[PDB]
């Protein structure tokens, strides 16, 4: 039972405030801007970040400053129960039941069918606009357990194409992959919107 | 901050 928190959304103050809380607690924090696996994603609300995308899609406990903060009083890490994203819905929100909770939703569905994350089985190619990095998307579909195809690996078993401007491709051009095509939003719609 | 500039929208990033 391993504590590797990550934190998305705090300004600097804020998350200097709640990484001093850390020091009370035997604990792996992990600075960067990438998700690095972390089993414990302290989110300030819910959003679209890389580590909140990806901490959905390998089904781990995201949750509120609250857990740090009484967790450190406490001198011993909390039930996260109460304290996560998901808990407690909204009833008038700007975001959806579905993604109030998504994390909740995640962390139990893949409890409950014992799949590894929330694209596993998927074999992805990225057709990202050639201007900008598909990196925080790769990592993304990499923490729910997808298998990104690379161009030097064999297209054979394409799940999905998730493309820059998959809308206005002509068929001639999806006709180069057997799979479907999917827009950028597919990824963010499936984890936090879709009703499966 | 520099040091903390992640982004909160990663899809958003890509459609512009
Ligand atoms: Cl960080
Ligand atoms: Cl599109
Ligand atoms: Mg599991
Ligand atoms: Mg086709």
């Amino acid at each position: 039972p391993k504590h590797i928190i990550q934190m998305t959304g705090f300004k600097m103050e804020e998350k200097e405030a709640l990484v001093k809380l850390l020091l009370k607690l035997d604990c792996t924090f992990i600075k960067s801007e990438k998700y690095k696996n972390c089993t414990h994603l302290i989110a300030e609300r819910l959003c679209k970040s890389e580590k909140f995308l990806a901490a959905c899609a390998a089904g781990k406990w995201i949750l509120t400053k609250d857990y740090i903060i009484h967790s450190a009083k406490s001198g011993r890490w909390l039930d996260e129960t109460t304290y996560e994203w998901g808990y407690k819905i909204e009833k008038d929100s700007r975001y959806s039941p579905q993604m109030q909770s998504a994390p909740k939703r995640w962390r139990e569905e893949l409890k409950r069918t014992g799949a590894p994350g929330a694209f596993h089985r998927w074999k992805v190619v990225l057709l990202v606009r050639t201007d900008k990095r598909s990196d925080s998307l790769i990592r993304v579909l990499e923490a729910g357990k997808a298998n990104v195809i690379l161009p030097k690996s064999s297209p054979s078993g394409i799940t999905h194409v998730i493309a820059s401007n998959a809308r206005i491709k002509a068929e001639k051009e999806k006709d180069n992959f057997k799979a479907p095509f999917y827009p950028i939003q597919y990824l963010g719609d499936f984890l936090l919107e879709k009703l499966e | 901050d520099s040091c903390n500039s992640s982004s909160s929208d990663i899809i958003r990033d890509l459609l512009e």
